[PDB]
DNA sequence: GTATTCGCTCTGCTCCTTCTCCCATCCTCTCGATATGAGATCAACTAG
RNA sequence: AUCGAGAGGA
DNA sequence: CTAGTTGATCTCATATCAGGAGAAGGAGCAGAGCGAATAC
């Protein structure tokens, strides 16, 4: 449930932030989604 | 002469001879010819198939009907216990016919390829045994032959077996089935035999299976939903119509009124386990082994092998009045020793059946132990000295018990001198006990005989016995008539590891489940909207 | 081919239960689908069934 | 009659994608999981 | 006995 | 010669994310080069 924000030096994203989301009462298993950002109109 | 309708000259003083079913059977046959199909002659056994067939294809030989000036070379698979009787009955009703036996007996003398090879260039009627065409099914399959009569085909009941295919390798349209049953446990028996004499009509045997024998057998339980026995009805209609014009089956209904046939009744003894063998039988259905068996983890054949060993006698599956095989230990046998001494002190003759051949020894070591004189016939019989024993029983009266499994011997294997009979365990197929009550009541059967089938309540021959019957009606469904009242439960009928042995307070299973004892395109719409409300 | 015993040695086990090797294990896998599909090809079989 | 194009082919050049391979040596220990008979055929007798 | 896993040693 | 007994063998039948690196293929574009094809 923390977006964290990394820099991959070999990839085709400058940066990807990600949250590994899940609901507090374990009712399923945490869900990831990714925002991430195209590499380099 | 009689003829028929494109000229077919069966000639008088042969066909003459013939009675009102076997001529309709010789016209059924010959329309098959007409139109290059084969067949089934189901009728059942007494009738005379073999007296139609030499009379058709001796008909269709001297009519010179015509490839062929008239008839081909043609091959008979026959079991080996009949073949000498074939050329007997060919050489006795059309001398000129060619007859030659393929065999180690034989009379060639010389290489059997030559056989095959001289006999087919003279258009002669060749004889073989099941095995030869398996084994020489490349070499007899290449001399174009242009008749194929498996007698006694229900060996092809069986859509797996090596014979099936090496009889199925024969490039003829022309294929005739002699056999008593077409099916005998289910429909993969039909299908078989409809894909040997038919290749096309019946469909591939997934689809036939998908169609007819899951919703037939779904519509066989008292419990089912009343869309699944409509529609088993329905299926049934459907496979009924199919076959008709390639089936000709017969009773011993409608011909009774031109042969005798004297009574029979036939009674099922519901047979209590002794307490040893019931102590030995809950050990069994209690011990780990039933419960892998359950699990899917050993396979079941083995503990329905060991179940009907502990009901037979313990003796068998544990392995002075102490010896091997002591009549006193289940009661099955004490049953056999009560109807034994009754039967002996009234004078009567024994038929002793038993699908097991260990019992078969056991039954033989009591009949020792007591003073009965007796005759044993079995598998391990050799095949040349079995025509004396069977005459040697049927001629005299000294000889009281004759031992058999249900399926030694030549099918119906005359034992007539016989009066009463008892089977002491039941089978699977429906058809070998049919066959054990019908070998004593044949015909030229001078007295009543009576069968009495021996069962273990609540046990595993119980369960047999329920298969048996559920076999029988499913045959029934199909070949006679496809509304019958429903007798079975899915779940009872099919699991058989349990022991509910009855204690005279309530009634046995079977009681309790047989307790009630060109088209005007609208006659065409009327009957396509008749079978789809179904 | 086939291989021979040695190459898959059934070892036998404390007790008498004879464990067959991975190999046996798959050379039964391939047997008895080539049995089966012997059987279909032999017989009416749907193309995509026996594909 | 030669310009001039011009359509069409023939590589060929980067590049992106797939895929397949590899990832020190040796040694010790513990611990968990992992049928049965009848009938037919044939061949050796086993004697007549 | 085999397989896997783990913990260790140099 | 010649049938009967003895073993082996086969069939059949009975239920119920924190790799990486390199080589091989295919893709799309780019142009070169030559045949035909209008056309001055």
């Amino acid at each position: 449930n923390t977006v964290y924000v990394f820099a991959k030096k070999d990839s085709k994203y400058a940066y990807t932030g990600e949250c590994r989301s899940c609901l507090e009462n374990s009712s399923r298993p945490t869900s990831t989604i990714w925002v991430s950002m195209l590499a380099r109109a | 002469d009689a003829e028929f309708d494109e000229g077919f000259k069966v000639p008088g003083f042969l066909f003459k001879k013939l009675f009102k079913y076997q001529q309709t059977g010789v016209r059924w046959l010959w329309e098959l010819h007409c139109q290059q199909a084969g067949g089934i002659l189901g009728d059942e056994m007494g009738l005379g198939k073999t007296i139609q067939i030499i009379a058709f294809l001796a008909g269709l030989s001297y009519s010179k009907i015509r490839r062929f000036e008239g008839l081909g070379p043609t091959v008979i698979v026959c079991p080996t216990t009949v073949m000498h009787q074939w050329v007997k009955e060919f050489h006795t009703w059309w001398p000129p016919f060619r007859v030659a036996i393929l065999h180690e007996t034989g009379s060639y003398t010389h290489k059997k390829e030559k056989l095959i090879r001289d006999v087919a260039h003279c258009h002669g009627i060749l004889i073989t045994s099941y095995s030869y065409i398996r084994l020489m099914q490349d070499d007899i399959s290449r001399y174009d032959w242009h008749y194929v009569i498996l007698d006694e085909g229900h060996k092809i009941r069986n859509p797996n077996a090596a014979v099936t295919l090496a009889c199925k390798q024969f490039r003829t349209p022309h294929r005739i089935i002699l056999s008593g049953s077409p099916m005998q446990n289910n429909l993969r028996e039909l299908w078989s035999l409809f894909d040997f004499i038919f290749p096309g009509k019946l469909g591939t045997l997934p689809v036939f299976m998908e169609q007819f024998s899951v919703p037939i057998t779904m519509g066989g339980y008292s419990n089912a939903s009343p869309v699944q026995v409509k529609t088993a009805y329905k299926c049934a209609c459907v496979l009924r119509d199919t076959i008709n014009p390639y089936l000709l089956r017969r009773m011993k209904s409608d011909v009774k009124m031109s042969l005798s046939l004297p009574d029979k009744n036939e009674q099922v003894l519901f047979c209590r386990l002794t307490d040893e063998q019931h102590k030995v039988y809950q050990n069994f259905v209690d011990s780990k082994e039933v419960y892998r068996i359950l699990n899917g983890e050993m396979q079941i054949f083995s503990g329905l092998i060991a179940l009907r060993k502990i009901c037979n006698h313990p003796d068998l599956f544990s392995g002075e009045e102490d010896q091997f095989g002591y009549w006193k230990r289940s009661g099955k046998m004490i049953v056999v020793e009560s109807l034994l001494k009754i039967w002996h002190k009234q004078g009567q003759r024994v038929l002793l059946f038993s699908q097991s051949r260990q019992m078969l020894d056991i039954l033989e070591v009591f009949l020792r132990a007591q003073k009965y004189t007796y005759l044993k016939m079995d598998g391990t019989t050799t095949i040349a000295s079995r025509q004396p024993l069977i005459t040697r029983y049927n001629e005299d009266t000294s000889i009281f018990v004759f031992l058999l499994t249900t399926r030694v011997g030549g099918l119906g294997v005359n034992l007539t001198g016989a009066n009463r009979v008892v089977i002491y365990d039941p089978d699977w197929n429906p058809s070998t006990d049919t066959q054990a009550r019908e070998r004593a009541w044949r015909i030229g059967q001078k007295k009543q005989v009576t069968v009495y089938r021996l069962l273990t309540a609540g046990t595993i021959e119980e369960k047999i016995y329920h298969r048996q019957i559920f076999k029988q009606f499913l045959t029934n469904r199909v070949l006679k008539d496809p509304k019958q009242r429903r007798f079975f439960k899915s779940n009872d009928l099919y699991e058989l590891f349990t022991l509910t042995s009855p204690d005279a307070s309530q009634s046995t299973e079977t009681s309790a489940i047989f307790a009630g004892t060109p088209l005007a395109s609208s006659s065409l719409l009327a009957k396509m909207r008749a079978r789809n409300h179904l | 081919p086939v291989p021979p015993l040695s190459v898959r040695p059934a070892v036998v086990m404390q007790g008498s239960a004879r464990n067959q090797d991975d190999l046996t294990h798959k050379l039964a896998d391939i047997v008895k689908i080539n049995n089966q599909l012997r059987r279909n090809e032999q017989n009416g079989a749907a193309a995509h069934v026996i594909a």
